[PDB]
């Protein structure tokens, strides 16, 4: 789901 | 004890960390990228997760910092904070401990 270290 | 709890969900890492301090925190396997890891810390006042992303030497990353083990990732972020949003340091011992 949301992860706080995923970036483009 | 042990920091990895490669078959935990999302959720179950959730709850088990709600009841935690600050800072601590499990490795589990990825259910988004199989292969590999995710990290659930606890904050303040709710679980965050970090996916363990690896390069194409096999490193190990969160950010922009490469470790070529979990182990050593984990130890880097007792002393440096895990979040960009707030500072956070893994934890895996009470301070009476």
């Amino acid at each position: 789901s949301d992860y706080m270290n995923m970036t483009p | 004890g042990s920091w990895f709890h490669e078959g935990l969900s999302r959720h179950q890492a959730e709850n088990l960390l709600m009841g935690k301090e600050v800072g601590f925190f499990i490795i589990r396997a990825s259910q988004s990228s199989p292969g590999d890891f995710s990290i659930s810390v606890r904050h303040e006042d709710d679980v965050q997760h970090f996916k363990v992303m690896r390069d194409n030497k096999g490193n190990y990353f969160l950010w922009t910092e490469k470790f070529p083990s979990l182990n050593k990732l984990v130890d880097y972020y007792r002393t440096n904070s895990i979040s960009r949003q707030k500072q956070i340091f893994l934890r895996d011992r009470t301070r009476e401990d």
